[PDB]
């Protein structure tokens, strides 16, 4: 429990922000439209399973799961337009 | 004391040695463009743990850069292995 690392691809690019615990589903939102120009769907991705985060439940389980995790140090997630 | 290697064409990098005054995202681009002065650079990318290229394009980007880095470089030490540099490859 320290800040999370989130990794965004768009457009084959890949950026990493880091969000203060606990982290809002909203600003995770407000980062994507500022850094990227527009709203982006969240679609965090595991290889070839990827779920949308609709909610801040979502946001909630995603960061569970990074949390559990002995490997993971990021959270993947794909961008794509609504 | 960080350690900044710049990755130039054709087998090199060049090493800039920053001391502690904020580093700035834009002062990375400087000294890029005074490294590479016929590159146009915007950016800069990194690898991640997950061998990834990150692309960096600000102030926040950079910080999240940094605190990965700072975090390698103290597990390294600990765990008594070679300390690198922060390497970086300009970018378009």
């Amino acid at each position: 429990q320290s800040d999370v690392r989130i990794k965004f691809e768009h457009n084959g690019e890949r950026r990493i922000i880091a969000f203060s615990r606990p982290v809002k589903y909203e600003d995770v939102e407000h980062k994507v439209t500022t850094v990227f120009g527009q709203p982006l769907d969240l679609h965090y991705m595991n290889n070839e399973l990827s779920i949308l985060l609709k909610n801040q439940d979502d946001l909630d389980k995603a960061i569970d799961i990074l949390d559990r995790s002995s490997s993971m140090k990021s959270l993947r997630i794909l961008l794509l337009s609504q | 004391v960080l350690v900044i290697r710049i990755k130039i064409p054709n087998s090199g990098a060049v090493d800039w040695t920053v001391h502690s005054p904020q580093l700035l995202f834009r002062d990375v681009l400087d000294v890029i463009g005074q490294v590479l002065p016929e590159a146009t650079t915007t950016a800069f990318e990194y690898e991640d743990e997950d061998g990834d290229r990150i692309t960096v394009r600000s102030d926040e980007e950079m910080k999240a850069m940094l605190s990965y880095y700072y975090s390698t470089v103290m597990e390294q030490q600990v765990n008594g292995q070679l300390i690198e540099p922060l390497q970086i490859f300009p970018r378009a």
